[PDB]
């Protein structure tokens, strides 16, 4: 089968620079007829992927000038000039002239930017959570930069491990900061036995933690 | 304009088989390849074969030789695929993309997840994300809906049906125990909630189910 590698894996980049991403196939991929079937794509977070360059070259219907392909042989260069916020995701190469088609192992291009310290909110659970059994505090970390974050939780003061999980979300498409949210889930028992929830958030933009807090009154 | 419709969240049990289909408007179904890419969780890109409808000819990559049988409805413009012997190497979402001349794959469809497991279906309970009591916001509310214990994947929320899109943060799921959660929040100006109505739509396909919640304060 042809092997498609692309280089480099994840590619950061600021906003109005140029970002090149190399293809280099194990083989000529040249069809029969001449024409070399080699596609870029790009596909954003949870959205199927978009054709971007064909045969190469060539720009599909719509797609923005700054996307540009190149190369031949087994090495091909798809460079996006002045890269923008809606520019992130993944983006494959594929070849579409031996069978079995094969794409390219991908690069996730990422945004980089100012650091940006995130908005921390609480949420008590609903009473609506009550008859499950489980109650969940969610702590809700908005809009920081760059992704790597420290969530503690505290419970009447003491600080606890269990029953914490965490979610991202994928980088902005506007703004490029992520969120992500840490939340404590305790049997409903638990939950009523105990009267402050703290949880805190440490990140580079400040020695101090931004702690975010409620009691069942 | 060229779309796909495809089945959306399928779960099958280990040794099943399952089929899903990918209706296609928009063209002359019988003048170009349906052609199915699998991907698995934050895996990459793999063909899988293509079928030319107005032939019914076939052509798979070897590797999914006696996993995949392509097939295909011209009255209905229909494409279908059946996946047999299951595992969970099987869970991935499964696309189908048309191709036309010159290039492949300029319309695709949106995607099935398939799950393959020997647990059954479960559709979310949706809890209201809102402020304590006490709590003083600036000029921004956060606001949310907590989506919890479903199963399988996906779940996608959407904000007052879609027409609020700005400010949306919907985080990855977790898992626990066999059941996934995830939480999807809004920021809006302080001035609009609760005097604003901020609904949020939690649509689970696997479970055909749309839930519409009103969310209020406490």
């Amino acid at each position: 089968e042809v092997l498609m590698t692309q280089t480099p894996l994840s590619l950061p980049v600021n906003l109005g620079d140029q970002a090149s991403i190399s293809c280099r196939s194990s083989q000529t991929i040249v069809y029969s007829n001449g024409n070399t079937y080699l596609e870029w794509y790009l596909q954003k977070p949870g959205q199927s992927p978009k054709l971007l360059i064909y045969k190469v070259s060539n720009r599909f219907s719509g797609v923005p000038d700054r996307f540009s392909g190149s190369g031949s042989g087994t090495d091909f260069t798809l460079k996006i000039s002045r890269v923008e916020a809606d520019d992130l995701g993944v983006y494959y190469c594929f070849q579409g002239s031996h069978v079995p088609f094969t794409f390219g192992s991908g690069t996730k291009l990422e945004i980089k930017r100012a650091d940006a310290a995130p908005t921390v909110s609480i949420f008590p659970p609903s009473s609506e959570q009550l008859t499950s059994g489980g109650a969940s505090v969610v702590c809700f970390l908005n809009n920081f930069y760059p992704k790597d974050i420290n969530v503690k939780w505290k419970i009447d003061g003491s600080e606890r491990q269990n029953g914490v999980l965490n979610g991202w979300t994928d980088q902005d498409s506007k703004d490029s900061t992520y969120s992500m949210s840490s939340t404590l889930t305790l049997t409903k028992d638990e939950y009523e036995r105990h009267n402050s929830y703290t949880c805190e958030a440490t990140h580079k933009t400040s020695t101090s933690p931004i702690v975010k807090s409620f009691n069942r009154n | 304009a060229v779309q796909f419709l495809e089945s959306g969240a399928e779960l099958a049990k280990p040794g099943a088989s399952v089929k899903m289909s990918c209706k296609a408007s928009g063209y002359t179904f019988t003048t170009y390849w349906m052609h199915w890419v699998k991907q698995r969780p934050g895996q990459g890109l793999e063909w899988i074969g293509f079928i030319s409808p107005n032939t019914d000819y076939t052509e798979y990559n070897q590797k999914f030789r006696d996993k995949a049988t392509l097939t295909a409805d011209k009255s209905s413009t229909t494409a279908y695929m059946q996946l047999s012997s299951l595992t969970s190497e099987d869970s991935a979402v499964y696309y189908c993309a048309r191709s036309f001349i010159g290039y492949n794959f300029d319309f695709w469809g949106q995607g099935t997840t398939l799950t393959v497991s020997s647990a059954t279906t479960t559709a979310p309970s949706v809890y209201p994300l809102v402020p304590g009591c006490s709590d003083t916001s600036g000029s921004s509310v956060t606001l949310g809906c907590l989506v919890k214990g479903y199963f399988p994947e996906p779940v996608t929320v959407k904000w007052n049906y879609g027409a609020l899109s700005s400010g949306v943060r919907t985080v990855s799921s977790v898992l626990q125990s066999g059941f996934y959660s995830l939480s999807s929040l809004v920021t809006v100006p302080s001035s609009t909630w609760p005097s604003q109505t901020v609904i949020c739509n939690v649509a689970h396909p696997a479970s055909k189910t749309e839930l519409i919640k009103r969310i209020e304060p406490r």
